[PDB]
């Protein structure tokens, strides 16, 4: 009988087999199970070894045989993944054939390190005004997405995601992004109705649909953020621009927290593991922007995380939040009272910053900034709003508007250059004299005006990437004649 | 095979065989006891010993008694016979009518349908209650949630719901209650067989009751929502039916796996729930869904222990709703019943493409006039009301009125209540709430609102209460 | 000696010796490697076996691999030509330049300079930043928080004070980024090139950076700080001369314990903590002493966890500090720079025996007045202006002048501000300020005093500025 290459199953139970034997397994090695499951060797002990199962462990018996396949876990990349929907190990799991990709990567590689990278400087557009404007994305950054219960996170993922296709029809190739969503512990019908709703929008031909949901094993969901990161991997080092959205990164966590607890390693605080700060750091340090030595692709990352009743001094929302390059607070108080996306801008920061906005934007976006922080600390009186000067009066007249600008709808980004014509015209000042109620439909009837009469205009702002005096000109001469005659 | 008893510790026995050994989930029959004991295994500890959980209590067990491998996990029957009767967790029957006696047997351990299985329509389904069907409607097919403190209405709610839905329905329906009061069952009970949806005298019942009652021991707590689920399962499948399928509660699912998890020798964690309680959970509510080749319309009732919506349980569960009705201690302290909270209550339908721009406008405008009322709240406690400015006191004067409004009259509530149950069809609410936001009804009192249908029985309540006053 | 690793558990691997166990902290080479695994020894369990920490990734381990028993704590190279380098926990290079070529090597677990070592005189370090070096003065041998996070200066304020001390002062700095953004240690090593701190040509850099990456397990950020302390250390002791130890971020030292010994299996303490927080802070802390060969200062930003300054890690951290710098935001958006804030800045030698009589009651006089001042900006956005008395308005012009007299331009930030930088003298700054609080010059304008260094330059600003 072989001892080095070959064991038995000492014990099984709760997903957890105890293998005995298998004296030349690595640790985080792939072994296989006499059922046809496989398993990942995570704890070697002097005794035994402890291996979790990739599936349930009603087929793994007592004494059954364990062998070891001698690789570290891998996954498939390439671009016959797009459009697919893959589960956490490369398996198809949209029933559309096998996915016949040639080449495969190690989940657990390292990060890059200091030299190859290059500072975030090109905008990553999620076509939301709210985001692009006042806490912008840079491409090689890492921007959490916290948030309570149905605040709207994963609109916020699916509409960055819907947005790209504009870039990806066009002919210029550096604007490209493809985008990979993880999508753990979810319910299918959840991801189905996902599939489903990025088919319609035709944004289904530059996805990557990483599924790991509830029913999965724990190993699935601790697993699924790595097989997306190394799919996005290929991208980045192939001069090649990717954007992975892990939703969420507290329910990975959970997973790991459940198979260390059943390996009997020392609990820690909330019973979190150890690594659960070593977990996370060494997924999200892998979103970076190489130098173009090595190819000047790149490598976004927007994890979700969920905080219940908005305590973002939790154990893995702290984790998080000390790993990231910003975070998009959306609150549930604002999003019932009008304000959709519930983008709290107070809280809401990039430590990327307007380095990561075009000139336009920017020359916008600058002064709004302000605007809006005058206003959110004379917001109180907003509710007396007589009794007052015309100073703080005025402020808080400014600030109506501009807040009834950033509202947006479902699954209709905006081009960069149509939010920097809806901001200019908000803050320049040709909207406080109208009613607040209205503002809405002006935007929603300007932009379409705007969109057939100069479309010109709008291609000089995308092509100079700033908006040239010429350009002001005509733009200011454009609002002024449309909110004459509104 | 036969292995025998070696320990009893609580609802955890250990059983060593010398045969082949069971896998995993299947059943053992204890051999000499008066009534079925069922031991469904739960792990491998080795040395050919398997440790399991008794599905019924362990009095009088001895070590060394001898235990029968059944072959195969728990098997339930299934099939158009199990209308109208009730069952255990191990299926077996406690109406006190004979065996059910059916073709089909099916186990209650089954994997999930896969993602290729899996449908993606929606169509609002009208239940009758102005809340729920404004800012929180429902879906044939989708998985509804009713999320309840103690004593707020989950089960009054969810009796309301079989009412309406399981009488008008062509289908089948189950009732799979999962550790609540054995008073409760009794009830529903000889309210099914008085209201005609069951039948002991003919086959025309179309539901199918299954207990699993707080006085079962936590290994049968535990799986009776799979045996429900099981022939809920069936129904689905090969009946080729749409189906309802009602659970109350689904918190003991996972509180009675929190009590056996410590004895079977695992770490605690957070809260004290066990290691595995997201997956033990995934892997239920899992195989709850619609799919291409059937329809379940499952409801379930969910404590929240101490109205803490943060806990792990129902934290955890929330992921796995299409709609949820959050129940609130609060409004049912003023009084309003259904005391569904409706700044929490959320639903996946609720879109301007799938429910129409005038219902999402409508729910919408609740919503956030409700919102600035709440604000407002803060400023009264000081103020006074008196001092409100003209533009917030007719907010607040709506937003009291809408409030009101939401509180409806159910028919299983006329014990308390004494008045009579109401439906109101969509149209209704949709149009009384567009008035009442409208201004339409600011001269009549708000208290002319409360617990009524329609918007013309609140004019007609308001005109009574002047000419009575 | 070479023994076997027998148990691999996550980042905890358990090492068999035959011949004789090494003792404990010790670095051991795992043999098999493509790159180089240091194992830190923490525990002698009996039978020979030994618990040990990783320094890297332990995915690969097979149990039986030969692990070769160094024979002394983690070693790295002290040498002067580590400025401008930048290395890790281990003591490679981590900048990808060549191997960093010294004749000495340190072994980074050392012990506190004993009792009669240290210094007894309490000195000042001199900053050359007025409003450091006046409100809240800076000690030799002292730790110094450094409070406020992003977007406020904090960045260019390091910088700044590596160059003056380097500069008015001769003694270099260290940069222990412990739990460092990989994103933010390259643009940190990039703003110091451009800065001019480093210097990638030349061999005269004045930073000698140490970088522990966040994606490096819990037993390679709770070290790093302790191997910025091993370059510090030969600075002061071997080369006799002040140091700077910059320490971004001292929480992250804290975290990086707690998990190490979480996964050692230690009963957590107090609030998850580990049970040697006091004297796993005390080990570090008190190397950065005045002994009496040199000194190291340490900058050390800290965090404060759910903004609670009693919380255990906090808590531990201030019984240390000397002074406190309060970078605050509200005065970044003022424009004046750095940010650093007058009042909630303190120290422990704003006493009249450290500092002098003199430099004591300037700078009691100014916090005296900006407290005033504040107080007074309430009722000046109630009660209107006008109802203001002549000192009370008097009292704000002064206030409005000595704000704008502590901003400073940095020889750093000069490609912002473009103003030439300044290096205040610590007498200049205290004449200044003798100078605007007497009342001298309440005959000039407010903005004769913005970014400008000396108070005479102040004047030349004030005539420039009315021809
Ligand atoms: N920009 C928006 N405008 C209007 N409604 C929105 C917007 N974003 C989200 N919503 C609404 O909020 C609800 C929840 O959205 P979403 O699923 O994005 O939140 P979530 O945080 O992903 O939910 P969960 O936490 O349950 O996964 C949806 O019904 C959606 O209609
Ligand atoms: N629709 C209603 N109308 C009047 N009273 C109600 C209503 N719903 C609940 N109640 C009151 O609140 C109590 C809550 O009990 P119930 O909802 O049956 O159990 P649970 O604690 O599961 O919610 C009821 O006994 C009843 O007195
Ligand atoms: N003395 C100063 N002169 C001009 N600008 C400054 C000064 N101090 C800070 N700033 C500005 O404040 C910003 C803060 O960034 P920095 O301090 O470099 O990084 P961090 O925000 O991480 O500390 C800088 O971009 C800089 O332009
Ligand atoms: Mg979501
Ligand atoms: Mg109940």
């Amino acid at each position: 009988v072989d001892l080095e290459e070959t064991g038995r199953v000492l014990s099984i139970g709760d997903g957890i087999a105890r293998v005995h034997g298998l004296r030349n397994v690595q640790a985080e090695e792939m072994v296989e199970f006499s059922s046809g499951l496989k398993g990942m060797s995570l704890n070697l002990e002097p005794d035994n070894v402890g291996v979790v199962v990739f599936g349930n462990d009603k087929l793994i018996k007592e004494g059954d045989i364990v062998k070891r396949t001698g690789a570290i876990v891998d996954v498939p990349v390439g671009e016959e993944l797009l459009g697919r929907v893959v589960d956490a190990l490369g398996n198809a799991i949209d029933g559309k054939g096998p996915i016949g990709s040639k080449a495969r990567r190690r989940v657990g590689l390292k990060a890059p390190g200091i030299i190859p990278r290059i500072s975030v400087r090109e905008p990553m557009q999620t076509g939301i005004k709210a985001v692009d404007s006042l806490v912008p994305i840079g491409r090689g950054q890492r921007e959490l997405i916290i948030g309570d219960r149905q605040t709207g996170k994963t609109s916020i993922a699916i509409d960055t995601i819907i947005n790209q296709k504009r870039f990806n029809d066009g002919t210029d190739e550096k604007k490209k992004l493809y985008c990979i969503y993880v999508a753990i512990g979810q319910k299918r019908s959840t991801v189905a109705q996902l599939v489903k709703r990025l088919t319609d929008a035709d944004a289904m031909k530059y996805t990557i649909v990483v599924s790991a949901t509830a029913s999965d094993a724990a190993p699935l969901q601790y697993l699924a953020p790595y097989s997306g990161c190394s799919m996005g991997e290929y991208f980045r080092d192939n001069g090649k621009h990717a954007l992975i959205i892990y939703d969420d990164l507290s329910k990975q966590a959970v997973a790991y927290r459940q198979m260390s607890l059943l390996l009997r390693r020392p609990p820690g605080r909330e019973a979190y593991p150890g690594d659960v700060f070593y977990l996370h750091s060494r997924l999200l340090e892998r979103a970076a922007k190489m130098n173009d030595a090595f190819g000047g692709g790149s490598l976004t990352a927007l994890p979700v995380i969920e905080t219940q009743a908005g305590d973002v001094s939790a154990y893995i929302p702290t984790n998080v939040i000390s790993i990231t390059d910003g975070q998009i607070f959306l609150e549930t108080e604002l999003f019932y009272k009008g304000i959709r996306p519930a983008i709290n801008v107070g809280l809401s920061v990039s430590r990327v910053g307007s380095a990561a906005q075009t000139r336009a934007m920017k020359q916008v976006a600058g002064t709004m900034k302000l605007e809006l922080a005058q206003y959110r600390e004379v917001a109180a009186f907003a509710q007396f709003g007589s009794d007052l000067d015309a100073a703080t009066q005025q402020l808080l007249s400014r600030g109506v508007r501009l807040t009834e600008l950033l509202k947006q709808g479902q699954y209709s980004p905006m081009a960069i250059e149509e939010q920097v014509a809806v901001i200019y015209a908000g803050v320049r000042g040709y909207l406080d004299k109208l009613e607040p109620s209205k503002i809405t439909k002006f935007e929603n009837a300007f932009l379409s005006h705007v969109i057939s009469q100069h479309q010109a205009l709008l291609g000089k702002i995308r092509t100079d990437g700033k908006i040239s005096e010429e350009s002001d000109a005509k733009l200011k001469e454009i609002v002024t004649n449309f909110l004459a005659g509104f | 095979t036969t292995g025998r008893i070696v320990a009893v510790i609580g609802a955890v026995v250990d059983v060593q065989f010398d045969e082949g050994l069971p896998p995993i989930l299947n059943a053992l029959e204890v051999q000499g006891r008066e009534t079925r004991l069922v031991l469904e295994v739960a792990q491998h500890l080795g040395e050919s010993t398997v440790r399991t959980i008794a599905m019924d209590g362990t009095e009088g067990l001895v070590r060394g008694q001898k235990v029968l491998d059944s072959g195969a996990p728990i098997r339930i029957p299934v099939g158009p016979e199990t209308l109208g009767r009730i069952m255990n967790v191990i299926g077996e029957p406690i109406d006190e009518r004979g065996p059910i006696k059916t073709k089909q047997f099916a186990a209650i351990h089954a994997e999930a349908p896969e993602f290729v299985e899996m449908s993606v329509e929606q169509e609002i389904l009208v239940t009758g209650i102005k809340v729920v069907d404004l800012l929180a409607p429902y879906a044939k097919g989708g998985k509804i949630g009713l999320f309840g403190g103690a004593g707020v209405g989950k089960t009054v709610l969810i009796m309301e719901l079989i009412n309406n839905v399981a009488k008008a329905h062509g289908g089948y329906s189950v009732f799979a209650g999962v550790g609540e009061r054995t008073r409760e069952g009794n009830d529903l009970y000889h309210e099914m067989i008085e209201s005609g949806v069951i039948n002991l005298k003919d086959a025309t019942s179309k539901v199918a009751l299954v207990y699993g009652q707080m006085n079962e021991p936590p290994g049968a707590r535990a799986r009776v929502a799979l045996t429900g689920l099981t022939v809920a399962e069936y129904f689905r499948d090969q009946e080729g039916q749409d189906v309802l399928l009602f659970i109350d509660n689904i918190f003991r699912f996972t509180q009675a796996g929190s009590e056996v998890s410590a004895l079977l020798g695992r770490i605690p964690s957070a809260v004290g729930y066990q290691p595995t309680l997201a997956t033990d959970m995934g892997t239920m509510q899992e195989r709850i869904t619609t799919t291409k080749k059937g329809s379940i319309t499952s409801v379930q009732a969910i404590y929240v222990p101490a109205d803490d919506l943060t806990d792990p349980a129902p934290a955890t569960t929330f992921a796995h709703l299409d709609a949820t009705t959050v129940l609130s201690r609060a409004i049912a302290e003023l009084g309003i019943y259904p005391a569904v909270d409706p700044l929490d209550s959320t639903s996946r339908i609720m879109d301007p493409n799938i429910v129409g721009s005038e219902h999402y406008d409508v729910a919408r405008g609740v919503q956030k006039i409700l919102q600035d009322y709440k604000s407002l709240q803060d400023i009264i406690a000081i103020l006074g009301m008196d001092e409100l400015s003209e533009e917030d006191k007719l907010t607040v004067s709506r937003a009291r009125k809408i409030q009101r409004f939401l509180s409806q009259p159910f028919q299983v509530a006329e014990v308390f209540t004494g008045h009579l149950g109401k439906l109101v069809p969509l149209k209704e609410t949709i149009k009384g709430f567009q008035q009442i936001l409208a201004g339409e009804y600011d001269h009549l009192p708000e208290q002319a609102f409360y617990m009524v249908g329609p918007i013309e029985e609140a004019v007609a309540k308001a005109d009574k209460l002047a000419e009575e006053h």
